[PDB]
């Protein structure tokens, strides 16, 4: 998809999560890999469930990673 | 709370008096890891309290080791925004090429973030300004990406490349184009970004940009040529 709509669906799902502030959606953004809006919805569940298997009410970028990896393959 | 150790919990919530009477009732607790390899420092980096984080270096603990995810304090820090604690921290030797769990340093966040004295508090520290992450994405790819003119300049001063290409084949004027980012990419060509370097769909920064853009380049850059 467009860069720019990427990156809006990124932010615009987190935008209603808790990030920690160091969090960078950019690091997912600029890869590769064609993914779609629904991964992208996919990812960020998955990085809340992540935070939530931690107690953590607080997303990191350690979810986001495990969460991109689980999604693309 | 945001972790399973007391201390770092303190830290991030920013309680520098109960942090401070249990640190010093045990000092471990002052480089003690959680569930994310994390002591009160990443934490009160993450939060961005300089009290905290300046009595934790005082305390002469480690100021480089990285989480679980690769992170150091500097990278939180510098992504956070916390312009003081940065500052503190370079003071203390922090490794200021250090790279996370993508390959990301510090300025790759602070040029993202659009975090202009971070990052040139970071560069005059010796930051190489064309590191390359694992996706061999530059600070200056994610700078002109966004439109982050002021810090694809500020890169600039401290001779950062306009030509490395990730591993799309994007150099930053591609990344520039795709957005529409048209100041910035006047800007790029200006300052020697190639026009002619293809990514990995075969397309140069000019197949790339839209509405007439590639026609203004074409001229910026034969005129540069010239």
């Amino acid at each position: 998809m467009d860069r720019r709509q990427k990156r809006l669906i990124f932010s615009t799902i987190t935008s209603k999560m808790n990030l920690s502030e160091e969090v960078d959606l950019e690091d997912y953004v600029a890869r590769p890999d064609k993914i779609s809006g629904a991964d992208i919805n996919s990812i960020c569940q998955e990085s809340g469930m992540l935070a939530v298997r931690e107690n953590r009410y607080i997303v990191l970028a350690k979810d986001f990673e495990k969460a991109y990896k689980t999604v693309i393959k | 709370c945001v972790s399973n150790i007391m201390i770092c919990n303190l830290a991030y919530s920013g309680k520098l008096d109960e942090l401070k009477e249990r640190i010093l009732a045990d000092k471990s607790l002052a480089t003690r890891t959680d569930q994310d390899s994390r002591t009160a420092l990443h934490w009160a980096c993450s939060a961005g309290h300089t009290e905290i984080v300046e009595f934790l270096l005082q305390l002469g603990v480690p100021v480089n080791d990285k989480d679980d995810a690769g992170w150091s304090p500097l990278h939180i820090a510098a992504s956070a925004g916390r312009d003081e604690i940065v500052k503190a921290l370079l003071v203390k030797g922090a490794h200021v090429n250090a790279v996370n769990q993508n390959g990301c340093t510090p300025l790759h966040y602070a040029a993202s973030k659009n975090r202009h004295e971070i990052a040139v508090m970071l560069l005059e520290g010796g930051a190489n300004p064309d590191a390359k992450d694992h996706y061999d994405a530059t600070a200056m790819h994610r700078a002109a990406a966004k439109g982050n003119l002021k810090m694809v300049h500020i890169l600039l001063f401290y001779k950062a490349s306009t030509n490395i290409q990730d591993t799309e084949g994007n150099t930053p004027l591609h990344l520039a184009c795709d957005e529409e980012r048209v100041e910035e990419a006047k800007f790029l060509v200006t300052q020697g970004a190639s026009i002619y370097i293809e990514n990995k769909e075969e397309k140069t920064p000019l197949q790339v940009a839209k509405g007439g853009l590639g026609l203004i380049l074409k001229r910026l850059a034969e005129g540069e040529e010239a």
